[PDB]
Parts: C-alpha cells; structure tokens; sequence
C-alpha cells in the first residue's frame, strides 16, 4: 500500500506537482497523523521544489542528522530517509539513521535491514555494527547466532582490506581483537568455512607473530587428516615457512602430495625443506618420482633440485625434461623462468640432437622464444605454412608467432609509417583467413585498424571474438576507447547492438552483486565473501565503465540526443563512487593479451595511443561533462570546486596536455573559461581549438580532432549564456569552416592510405609480401570503410 | 545364405538367437550403444535372408569393434565375436573378421593392424585366429582377473586359464612391423596395454 | 540455490506440513518479488493440498496454458511449469510453454532445452520445430548450423515413422519438402551419415518417386568409388531394382562383390541382373566363382542359378554344395528355401550315396528335417547318444533334434496328459544331465514345469541361462508371467533376486536411454538414431514390463506390502505412454526360441496357456489394479471413465473369458460392481467365484485359482468402505474356507502325479521307456517341490 | 609456470590432456554449470604461463569445490 503511495508523490515528483503532492500528503497526514513516514514525504516534496527556499539544519539535520531527536524504527521511514540523504550527499547521516533506529527500537528485522543498507552503500564499519546487533537479537532470526559473528569478522577484515584509511590506528587493534576473540569463543569450528574466516583474521589482523603463525599451522594440519581444502593448503604453506621450520614443512608437504596433490608449489617447497635438513638429492628425486610419477611438475622439480643442491641446472635433467617438452607450447615459458640457470650452449646443443622429423613447428617456436638462433621467422613461416591446411578449424595455428615477431619489430618502432601498419594489417589479414579463430592475430588487427581509424574494419574481426559479460570491462578498450569521437554512428550494430549489449554488465549485473553477496552470507560461502567485495569495487571503479559512460553523454551531445537520464545515471554511480569512502578509479584492462612487455609498449607504441587514458584523464573528463552540465544555470557548483581541488597542483593547461590530447585540452579550457570566468577570452580559445591541425598523416586522430572540434563548437552554439553577437557569429562560422573542410581532410587521408599502399608493393614492403606468398588485397576496401566514416561524419 | 547388415539397436531384441550362448556376453545396455555413437560403421550383424523375419530372428551374428592408438598404434581392435549356434562351424566367423579386414584396411581407417584379447586356454579361438593370418604379439598377465583375485605382482607366474593373448593380424601397410614371432614369450601387465 | 529450496518445499509438501511452506516462500517472494518460479510453486504447493478446491483454469490456463500470456525464460520456471503440467495430463500445454518462452526469449540454450524436454517426452513434432530454433541461433552453440538442420530432418524422419497420425495430409508434404530442401541446402555432404539421412528422408517421404531413385542411385555409386557402406549397399540395391535397369544393378553388384563382399543379396541380385541382360548361366557362375571362390553362397548361387535358368536345380550344383553342406546343420534351413523346386528322390538318392562313415549325426539330422526318410528319432538318438560323451562340454549335441521331436509331437496335442507331461520331463532332464548347455530342451525343460505350477525346478534351470539385460525382455515371460499367483514366495532368491535384477533393465536402463539418445545427435551418428528412437517405444509399451508391474501390484496386494510407491510408478509409467500420443502394448516375447511355428503354437497347445497374454489382457488388468486405487475413495475417475470407453464394444463378460482365466474373469467383473453400481450383486458375484472349480487336473490352475481367490477376498476385507453386514458374513466366512481347503487340495495334486508316475512305468510310456534306455527319475524330490509350494501356501 | 585462474565454461573445450585421464570424471554439461552457478568463486583452474595459449591447451589442472 505504502509504495503505491510513495510512487504517486514520486512519480508526480518527477513532473513535481506541488499543489496535488501538498493536497495529498495532507490528507494521508490527517488518516496517519502518527505516521512519520508522510511528513519525511512532505520534507522531500519541499526540498524538490524549491532546494535554497528550505532550511536543510531546520527540515533534516536537527530532527534526523547526526545529532537528530526523532528516532523511528519504521522500515519505510529509514530507507526513504536514507535515500534522501544519500540524495543531498550526506552519507554519514544516511546510515546513522539506521543506527539511531534500531539502538531505540532494537529487533532482528531492523537490524537485518540496516546490514543490507550497509553492505549496498560500501560502509563496511556499519555492517560490522549491524552484525553485533543480529547476534544479540539472533533468536528472531533464520541462522544460528555463531554466523554473525563469521559477519562481523568478515565485516572487520573488509574494513581491514578496503578502508584502511577510515580507521585510526588504537580503532584497528581494537576490531583486530575482537574479531579475534569472538572467532575464539566459537571453537570447536563447525566446517571448514569458519576455520578460513579464523586463518583470514589471524594472518591479515596479526602480521608477524610467531604464535600466530604457530596458532594457523596446528589447526590446518589437523584438518588434513579428513579433508583436502586450497585455502587451508596456501595458509599452512605460508606460516610453515614463517616459522622457519623445515621439518614441519617437509611433513605438510609429503602428507599433501601423499594425498594425490600433483602441485609445483608443494614439489618446491618439499625440495627447499629437503635441502635444509640436508636430504640426498637423489633421496628426494626417488621419493617424488614414487608418489607423483611423470607429469610436467616432476620433471620441472628435477631442475628445482638441481639449482638448489649444485646452483645450476644438469644437462641430464635438462635432457630428460625436453625428451617430453621441447615440442610443447609451454617448454619456452618453462625453461626461460631458469635462465639464469641454464647454460644456452648445452640448451642449444640438446635443441639440434633431435631427428628432423621431431623438430615439428612447436619445437622452431620455442627456439624463437628462447632466443637459441636468430630471427628466421620469415623461413620458418614458409617452412611450416602447410601446417594450416592440416590443423582442425577449431585449433590455432603454431606459425603465428613468426608472424606476430615481424608485426612487433614493426609496430615498436616510435613512429610507425602508415606503410609500416599497412604491411602489418595485409600480413595479419590474409593469416586470419587461414587461422580464423587465433585471437591473439585477430586482437592485433582490432588495435591496427583502430590506430588507422578504420572502426568498421576493426568491428568486423571485435564480433568475431565473442566478447562478453565480464570480457567486456577488460576488452572493450581495444574499440569503444574515445568512439564517440572515433565512429558517432548511433544506427550501426556497433552502437546498437554490441555497445548496448555491453552495458549489462554494470547496468544489471554490477546492480545485483550485493543480492549475490547477501546469499553467500546466508549460505556460510565466507571464503568468497571478501573477493566478491573487491570484483564490485573493482566494477564501480572500472576504467572502462566511467569512460564509455563519459564518451556517452559526449557522443549524445554530438546527436543532439536526450541526456537527462545519462546525466542522472552519472551522478548516482558519482554518490555511489563516493560512499565507498576511497574516490578511484581500477583500471580492469587487460593489455597482456597483445604483448607480455605490454606496459613497456603502452609507453613507447603509438599504435595505442587512441586507447591511452589513466586517472588523471578520466576524471579531468568527468570534470568537463559536470562543467558543462552546469553552464546554463551560470553558478558554481561545489561539487566541481571539490573535484577541481583534488587536481595535482600544477598549471591546469600542463595538467591537461600531459594527460589529453591536443583538441580535448583545448575543448576542456574553453568550457572551463565559461565557468570561471564567464567568457572573457573564449574568441582566443575556439581560435586555439581552431587552429589545431587536422592532417592526413595522424591516423585516427584524423576523425577524433573533427569530432571533438564539432563537439565543442556545437555545444557553444546550443549554449543560451553566451550572449555576445561576436562570440555566436565566430561559433556559427567555425561550424560552417569545420563542415566546409570534412571533405577536404577526408579526401586527404584516403590519398595518403592509397599513397601508402601503392608503397607496399616496393622495395623492402614487396620483397617480404613476395617472400611470405601474401597478396597485397585491394585498396578498395579501405576506401569504402573510410568513405562510411566520411559519411557518418559529414552528416552531423 | 548370410547377408551382411548393419547393427540396428532394435536388433538387441532379434539377438536371443545369438545370445543365450554360455559363451556370448550381453553387455550392459549403456556398453551396446557407445560403440555405435563413436564408432557407427563397424557395428554390423549377419542376417540370413533364408529365415522370414516375420517367424524368426535372422540375425547369425555382430561384430564389436573399436579403433585406437595413434600413428604406429592406430589400429582396429575386435572386442567380441559371436556366431548363432546354427551358423557355426561354417565359416562365418572368418567372414566376419575378414568383412572388418576389407573395411578397415581403407578410407577412412587405414589401419596398421587389427588386434584382439583371446583367452590363453581358448585353444578353439586361437587355432581359429592364427587360421586367417593373426600371429601372437604378447601374452597378457592377467587380464581377465576379478576383483577377488587383484592385480597380478609377477609376470612370473602364468594362468592359461587367466592370461589373454595379446593377438594381433599386420596390415600390408604396418610392413609387420607390429607383429612377431617371438610374441608368446613376451609378457607385459594389463595396465602397459596403452594405446 | 534453485534447487536447494525444491526438495525441501517439496518435502515438506510430501509430509503435507504445508503451512510453514506458505511463510517460507512468502519469505523468498519477499527477498525475489520477480521470480515466476516461486509464483509456479506457490500453484503446486496449492494444488496438492486440495486439488478440487483450486481452479485449475483461473490459475494456471490462463497464465500458462494453451493460451497462457504469461511467458517466462527461466529454464526452472519452465522446467517445473512443464513438470507439473504433465503431472495434470497437460502434455501439450507442458511443451507450449517452452515454444512460447522460446519464442519469447530465444536462445540457444532455451533452444536446447527445449528440445531435450520434448526429446525426453517423445513429441517428435516438437523436437522438429526446437530443431529449427536452435539453427537460427547456433552461432552460440557448440554444433555447426549444419547438424540441427540433419536434426529437424531426424525429427521429420521420426514423426513419419511413429506419430503419422498426428499429421494432416496438407503438412506431411510440407513436412516432406521441408526435410530435403533444408538438406540439400547443405551439399555437398560432409559424411557418410550426412548421405543416409538425405537418402533416408527420400526414400520413406518421396516413396514410388521415379527422380528419387534416380538421385540416391547416382549418389550411392558415387560413394563406392572410394569407401563401401552398408546403408548405401541397401539404399543402392533397393532404388536399382526400383529402376528397373539390369545394366546398373549388375554394375552396382558387380563394383560392390569385387571390393571382397560377399553378400548373398549382392549375388542375388548379380544373379537376377545377367538373366534381364541375357548373360550366359557358365559366364556368371564363372564370374562369381572368380571374384568369391568356395564359399555358402557361391556354391548355393548354382542351386539359385539352376531354378533361374531351368527352374529345377540340377544334380551337378546340387551335389557340389551338397559335398561339402550335407554334414552341416545350415543345410536343412538352405535346402528348405529351395524345396520348391528341388526333387525329393534326387536329393535323397545323393544323401543315400554317401558313406557311412560320412553319415554322421548331423548329417542325419539334416536327413530328418529334410522329410526324406521317416522319423527315426529314437533309433537315431540311441546310434548317436555315444557322442554325447565325446563332445565338449561348451558344445551343443545335435540328439536334442531328435529327442525334441518326441517332445513337439506329444505335446502337440491339444490337451496332453499329466503322465504325458511328466513323460517329455523325464526324457529331457537325463539329456540335460548329458547336455546342460543344450538350450533346445532346457527351454522346453523350462516350459513343461511352469505348465505343472513346479516353479522351483524351473528356477533352478532358469538361473544356468544367465539371463540378462536385453534377454529379460524377450525370454523373462516363462517365469515372471502371472508370478503373484504362481509362486508367492518374497523371500525366495526367485523374487529378491533374480525378479529384482531383471527390473534394472526397466528402472534404471529405460531411464537412462534420453542422455544416450542426446550424445548420438551430437555425435552425428544419426544412422543409428531412428532404429534407437525405437527401442524406446517398445520398450514402455513392452509386454514384459507392463507385466511385471501389474503382476507386482497384485503380489503385493496378496503380501500387505505397501503399493503407495509402487502405484506412483505405475501411474508415472502410463503418463510416460500417453505423452507418446499413440497408447499401445509391444509384445517383444520370443517365441521362436522354443519352435519354428509357434505362432500356431500358442493358440492351440495348453502347454502355454500360463503364458498366453494378449494386449486385451494386459490392458484389462491395468484397470483392475487403477479400479483398486479408487476404490477407497469410491468416486470414479475420467481416466478410468476414458479406459473402458477404449475397450471394445461388446457385452463385458465374453470380452474376459476371451483374454483372462476363468477365475480372473470372475474377480474382474466383481471390482467393478462396486465401483459401478456400489456393489448390489456382490452376493451373487462371491458365490460364483466360490464355485469355480479347484480340481486335481487343472496344473498350474490349481495355483492360479487358489491365489487369485485369495488375493481378491483380502483386497474386499480390506476395503473400508464396505459397511453391508451380510456381504461382509460372506467374505470373511469365503476365507474361512479358504485357509482351511489349503491342504486338502495340495494333497490331492500331490496324490495325482504318483499315479502318472505308475502310468509311465506301464504300457506304452514304459516300454519306450525301456526303448529309451533311460529309467524313471525319483517321485519324492518332485514331491517335496511340491511339498515345499505346499509350504509356501499354508504361510499366506 | 604456474598461475590459478577462475574456471570459464569455454575452458570444458580445453581440458581432454586433464580429464582423459582413466581416473578422472567427465560430468555432464549441467554438473558443471550447477558449479559454476552456486560456487562461482570455488571453480578455478591451474594454468600454465610456459604454454603458448594458441598452440595448446595450458590448463595443468582445476578445483572444483562447494561450502555446505
């Protein structure tokens, strides 16, 4: 009955509708004049109406703030409170409602309610709070009292991991013991579940104590007896070595590996305890040999044992673990883990004894990979191509490799040709004919046609990857970075289908983690508890959902499209951002996919540039989208002097190029200039941003410096303060210029892509197309991908 | 007359004929169709189109095969053989296995060999096996042991009772290379049959 | 999760503890207002608790049904929607939903699991048109789009076969088209399993079609090329022959015998092709004798040669197949075929011809069931009875042919004696002694005893067959046949068990068949599937297992053992029939096993009557033991209302003294006067069935009749409802005589057998018997068997 | 090399070099999903850094685990 009510208030609230809220409230007022609920709704139709006209101290903070007088323990009354501070960002006062409400009128249901309101709002201090008070009123409730204390600890150790910063230093020690000792006071543990909360509080909340380390040990090797647990095993394994005894670690491990435990971790660790009690070397062999037999892990040990009894590794065990690996994938990764401790004259010698019949393509790929011969990749290629003939559909080709070391020595370079990309797409495009699944070429493409800003090209080989659900937080980058500056096409399957699609991971998915978390709670799952915690920070944090939000309502402006609710969106994921108390971003991104030294080619290869964005970037962005959001009221907000003040501070023009680019710094300095200082030099900024060259030899920038002018110019034009006749007759001609000149500039790129290509069939570009059988394709299709482009952005 | 028919799984009603034989197991019902789902052609019975189906059950006998190994190993393996009590004695059990030899010695099989598991006291069968061209690989220390009599710890004692020839027919193809005449004296556990 | 809570809603709906049911899911209806799956269990809960106080159609039809516009794409809520939706006998409303929610929310797995659902209730239209959805959205499944078009055809393929009445005129020729049209689409075929589906679609769809033939002909040839298959072999001969073309089944037997075939039919029809193309009758025999050389057939092909080109076979051919086949046991069953056109005297003059140490025992044999000299089986089993000492003990003695035809012949009278009966016991047990793998006579060893009621004897010969698996289909009748009233013993191995074991087959192997049917589909052995879609069908519909569960429900009625469970299955069992739309029994009993013409057999030999059920008398006892459930309650039911209408339409009585013993006719019609007519003329009915007569001479009726009575007067004392004094006088005084007759009449069959035991001795039982040269076996250890029946009958 | 990743439901396409093995079982589809639906986070895989993704399968090894 209530939300019904709460829906027509509200729902007339969207419009407003203050006489017929204040008709209605007044009359459910007379029904229920008891009913605090319906005079909180009288307030928030007040404040919704007319924000500065009502005394905030006098209407919320006195009654209901932090040193509020009236207390309800109504259900509905709290969460509408709640929400209508979180609403005025007062989010101490939002959840201390919930603690006023149910110190007065103490019961399980409230207490339950204001834990799920804790655990929605981040604020792992009023969980820890609210788990007290259901142990204390536990026999209303559905579990048994023992589970909130596991809540409380977990609710401690989150506070711990998450929200360090929230606690002073003699607050730490206190929840550090009484997690501790309410844990204690619980013994004997019911199941394993309550033995990891307890081995959690103890090595997280008492680093460095022997009798804790002791304390972890005995109570997990106890529980090998009956039962084989993965965190139990990382927990013994760990303090063993903390206590600096070698025999106890000798015992977990054997006792582990006797249980059919196959692990390198417990093989290592078996061999370093081995050693410190001065074991044979050929004693610890036979006994690994006896309990675990030939796998990958016991060969790999016998190069463990050789480092650690003679400091190098034996041409008798390099030979007996390359008689089964040398034509593995993964004997490249396996052996260059001890380089240092092996010789690469004996490596190499044992790499030529094999039969020319062993030596299949896998073996030449991890002589490439361990650096044995020099690059040959162009003869080993050619050597092995037939191989792609032979191979099942479904399985990725072995000579990609060779391929992908030329596209990389290319691709390394500080400034590649548009040549250089075009040999490298041409090579990787007739590859990908043959090898149609290999991600790792189809990535590669995706990254080069988006460095070209040819996104139509790039989407057709992103849809064949299959990216979704969590995919999409660390993937997308490689083609929704800057798109709305890149591809502004809203009627494309790009945008449309895939885009959209995209979203559900934090539009739903994200929005029903804290269920999920709920039901491991209930459900004694505490193990995940504190990860399932850090995948939703991590997802409300995420680099990629802030940027795809940001370009959305850049790329809604640039339409002329509707952004009243992408505005409302942005500043409820801000106060949710907020209330977690620690104001970052996490960047999600997954860059190894492309390179294992990626992070070294971020910082030196162009060919990402377009996809370089950090922090600074994101939130500098954030602070343009709230910048202009405020324009046309012409106030400021103090919200934007907040976020202005956490800035570095240094001179806002340095902070912008260092973390924009060239348009985007000078678009942000004339929005800027707008609301600091009302215009006064806005002619020299959009003669600035003007000024900033669109020329055929900067890739993608080609489109994203239009469409970022055209974005900024267009925004100005719509703008109803700048009153100046000037001012609007330079915005109205700087559109007619920049609309004049798109076909020029467009018609410039695509000479210098057909320039480019007529290049490729000369010279050292024809002799390595020749010599890898790879047809230079027609430049036609380039062309096409190009004039779509063209057109896409000539119609805006 | 015999006419050569594939196995049809309704044909496990129409094998009573067959399978009343003390000798002859009826393998559990999950056993039959495994062999028709991952390998369908070389599952096929022997139909005497002289016996009305409309009366009596035509079906003589079916042949269970499987192929496996790889490269040197791959090779077909005759897993069961069963012949009708009227149909014995003249010459339809070669036919059988001389219908796989036609069958599996092409495209898409091409195997090296085909090899089976015989008894060691099954003198009918092994007399019948080397008879067509099959010679001995290795015997098989107790292959057929029960659950009772465990895993057998010497190679030392022999059962011909409990031992199984490993027996094996090289294709032109394999040269015999996977064949011996030495075979017999040969001895390996259950477990280092691996393909 | 979704599953934890059904067990146990369920569980407490099964202990009917249903009022925290309604709390429990009022508790998750608050926690999950949106899911559809509890609102589905909130119906079920209240359906169970009063099915007539809920309007199945203002909750459910509407919703869900037919029309039902609420539409769900939870798998669980579908699941369970359609569950219950067959728990009503709404099979076609348990399947609309998940075409409705496909339709709603397609997917590939909603796709799936569609067509799993309709796969596991034997709707083959359904699994066509879920077919068809997974095609459209394969691009996320695991299966190339190619395959689920194979599946509409298989599914295509599978209505035609067994549910053809389900389809109009009009949409079987769009059916037919539909099938090959999606498979032509999809050549050139892939696979040899790809080429029998699209010749099985035309062959059975497209019959009499001249371009059919034409086509499969022409693909089929093209195949034999490279590779031979058996289906193609039989697809290829039977279009040929179609064709009318002597040329091509001559070149088609022709490439198929040179590939090392040897095939009867191939030569058959070589045979029947060189006459139509005026070949020489030496050029073929040479020919075939060239490529096959001396085999069963090509020696056989001269005899087939001879009646084509001569219409006699010649002495030439005859006697060079007869060389090497006259000692054989095929030779009669060759030589049978063709004696129509083979000379009676020109074969014997041959036979007579060879010499006698050639003669031997099967030679003979072949000579007595060839008709060419008069039955000698006595003498002819005294000069060959020395090779029963001789040959191995694994291997069959041809004198059973000789000794089972002294058994055929006494017992193909009509009506044999008990000193006949006894006289083929004794003759075949002293051979069985001789030959105890010899099935012939065991078989007939097993079927004389049953005939006696001395099940015992039987079993003890039963349990050296090894019976098992498959077999207990086909063979278990001669025991488990009407067991509840032929030997009542639970705590003989006979029952616990050897009957206990045989039911896997049907509990735990039937069940089992749908996971085995998904692999082959995507396993593309799709060659297979429509002979394995059959197995199913008969085996619900299976004599043997209807039988078994009816026959278990009486004995456990005559026990007092709890037939709760055991109805659920039975009434599970039927729902399982009539979601297959076509309500039928398969008899799969083999009767060939015991002889050639038993089909004419059962109708007219006693010997059998224990074993002569039809489906008239299987599907009358169903409704005794549905009736028996009802009867409590004493309303009646549609479903058994349906039943009888579905019986023929003829007076009751003679419809059971045509299907059902004299006695269960008499229990029969009783059941129903009180389910009827709420049991006026039960005084009569009990006096009738009082009088049937329980005589010395009746055999297995003397035990029949006994328990039969028995079971039906302690199913009456037992029923509450009966409140009549008098009726209730009668029935327990029934009993009374009942108990008390017990002895009297065992006595007197025990009397019987010894005086048929003194008849064999005399006359002309006894002088065979000296002829014989086996001596009469000892009276006392039948005796005790029967004694030990005795025994069982007075402990019930 | 070692590293523990989360098990994917695409990963059941990689792991016949693990569950050929005559002691391991292969469950049904929906075994493995009931797994991954309940336990999400006690599903994980062993992955070998050493082998090349695209030419072979790198999963050594996996955990399937439930709380109860």
């Amino acid at each position: 009955m209530s939300d019904k009510i709460q829906e027509e208030i509200l729902g007339l609230v969207s419009r407003s509708n203050f006489k017929q809220c204040y008709a209605k409230l007044g009359q459910l007022q007379k029904q229920f004049p008891n009913a605090l609920y319906f005079k909180i709704l009288e307030t928030y139709v007040k404040f919704k109406q007319s924000p500065g006209k009502f005394d905030y101290n006098k209407l919320l903070e006195e009654p209901y703030g932090l040193k509020g007088t009236t207390i309800t323990g109504d259900t509905r009354s709290l969460e509408f409170l709640h929400n209508f501070f979180v609403e005025l960002g007062k989010y101490d006062e939002a959840l201390h409602v919930y603690e006023r409400g149910n110190f007065k009128f103490p019961s399980y249901e409230l207490s339950y309610h204001w834990f799920m309101k804790a655990l929605e709002d981040s604020n792992y201090n009023q969980m820890s709070k609210a788990s007290l008070q259901l142990a204390k009123y536990s026999d209303s409730g559905n579990l048994p009292k023992r589970a909130y204390y596991f809540w409380n600890a977990i609710s401690i150790l989150a506070v711990s991991r998450f929200q360090e910063n929230t606690l002073s230093d003699p607050k730490k020690i206190l929840l550090s013991r009484l997690a501790r000792q309410s844990l204690l006071d619980l013994k004997p543990f019911q199941n394993v579940q309550e033995i990891i909360v307890y081995c959690l509080v103890l090595d997280e909340l008492f680093p460095q104590s022997r009798e804790i380390s002791e304390e972890i040990v005995a109570i997990t090797f106890a529980n090998f007896d009956t039962s084989v647990n993965l965190y139990l095993k990382n927990f013994i394994l760990k303090h063993t070595k903390l206590l600096n005894s070698p025999q106890k670690l000798f015992e977990v491990c054997s006792k582990l590996i006797e249980k059919g435990l196959d692990d390198y971790e417990l093989i290592t660790n078996l061999i370093d305890a081995a050693y410190k009690l001065s074991k044979s070397k050929d004693e610890v062999k036979q006994w690994i040999d006896e309990n675990l037999g030939d796998s990958r892990n016991t060969r790999l040990a016998r190069l463990k044992l050789d480092i650690m009894y003679t400091d190098s590794v034996s041409e008798s065990s390099l030979s007996y673990y390359l008689s089964k690996y040398h034509n593995k994938p993964c004997c490249s990764i396996d052996l260059n883990h001890y380089s240092g401790h092996i010789n690469i004259d004996m490596l190499k010698s044992i790499m030529s004894k094999y039969d020319p019949e062993d030596k299949d393509l896998i073996h030449h790929c991890n002589i490439l990979e361990l650096g044995l011969i020099g690059s040959d990749s162009i003869n080993n290629y050619n050597k092995f191509k037939g191989t792609l003939e032979k191979k099942s559909v479904t399985d990725y080709s072995s000579c990609s490799t060779f391929l992908l070391e030329i596209v990389k020595d290319k691709c390394k370079k500080t400034n590649p040709e548009l040549k250089d990309v075009l040999l490298c797409i041409t090579i990787l495009e007739n590859y990908q004919a043959k090898d149609p699944h290999n991600f790792d070429t189809m990535c590669w493409l995706i990254v080069l046609y988006m460095y070209l800003g040819l996104v139509p090209d790039a989407y057709f080989h992103f849809i064949n990857l299959k990216i979704k659900n969590v995919q999409t937080d660390s993937l997308d980058y490689m083609i929704f970075s800057r798109f709305s500056t890149l591809f502004p096409n809203k009627q494309s399957d790009f945008y449309s289908k895939t885009f959209h699609e995209h979203n559900n991971l934090y539009d739903t998915s994200l929005a029903n983690l804290p269920r999920y978390i709920q039901v491991a709670f209930e459900r004694n799952s505490y193990s995940k508890i504190l990860g399932m915690l850090e995948m939703r920070d991590k997802l409300m944090k995420s680099y990629t959902r802030w940027t795809k939000t940001l370009e959305n309502l850049q790329f809604s402006r640039l339409c002329n499209d509707k952004r009243g609710h992408l505005l409302q969106k942005l500043h409820e994921d801000w106060r949710s951002l907020e209330m977690t108390q620690s104001v970052s971003f996490s960047d999600n991104r997954d860059f190894s996919i492309l390179d294992e030294n990626f992070a070294q080619f971020l910082n030196r290869g162009k060919i990402l540039e377009y996809a370089n964005l950090n922090e600074e970037s994101i939130f500098l962005t954030l602070i343009r989208e709230l910048i202009i959001e405020a324009l046309p009221n012409g106030e400021k907000t103090e919200q934007i002097s907040a976020l202005l003040k956490k800035l570095p501070s240094i001179n806002l023009e340095e902070l912008l190029n260092n973390n924009l680019t060239e348009v985007e710094s000078a678009s942000f300095l004339i929005f800027f200039e707008i609301y600091e200082n009302n215009g006064k030099n806005l002619h020299d900024l959009i003669s600035r941003l003007m000024k900033v060259p669109i020329n055929a030899k900067q890739n993608w920038m080609v489109s994203h410096t239009y469409l970022t002018k055209m974005a900024t110019l267009k925004t100005l034009d719509s703008l109803k303060r700048i009153k100046d006749k000037e001012i609007q007759k330079l915005i109205k001609n700087s559109l007619k210029e920049l609309r004049s000149c798109c076909d020029d500039v467009f018609k410039g790129y695509s000479k210098a892509l057909v320039q480019a290509y007529e290049e490729l069939k000369k010279d050292e570009c024809g002799n390595l197309l020749k010599e890898l059988d790879v047809k230079a394709e027609n430049v036609k299709n380039i062309k096409n991908s190009l004039l779509g482009i063209q057109k896409s952005v000539r119609n805006l | 007359m015999t006419t050569i028919q594939p196995f049809e799984p309704v044909d496990l009603f129409k094998t009573n004929n067959v399978n009343l034989d003390i000798l002859t197991e009826n393998f559990p019902l999950e056993f039959y169709f495994e062999y028709m789902i991952i390998w369908p052609d070389l599952f096929f019975k022997s139909s005497e189109m002289t016996v009305d189906p409309t009366f009596k059950h035509n079906i003589s006998g079916y042949m269970m095969a499987k192929t496996e190994g790889k490269t040197t190993e791959w090779h077909t393996h005759i897993t069961a053989v069963t012949v009708a009590p009227r149909f014995r004695r003249i010459s339809l059990a070669s036919k059988l296995c001389n219908t796989l030899e036609t069958m599996t010695d092409v495209m898409p099989h091409e195997v090296n060999f085909i090899d089976l598991f015989v008894k060691c006291n099954n003198q009918l069968a092994i007399k019948l096996y080397e008879k067509l061209g099959y010679s001995v690989y290795r015997r098989v220390v107790g292959y057929y042991n029960s659950a009772e009599d465990g895993y057998p710890d010497t190679l030392k004692k022999v059962d011909d009772n409990k031992d199984a020839f490993d027996m094996r027919k090289a294709m032109a193809r394999d040269r015999n290379r996977s064949v011996r005449p030495d075979g017999r004296s040969h001895k390996c556990y259950p477990h280092d049959v691996r393909f």
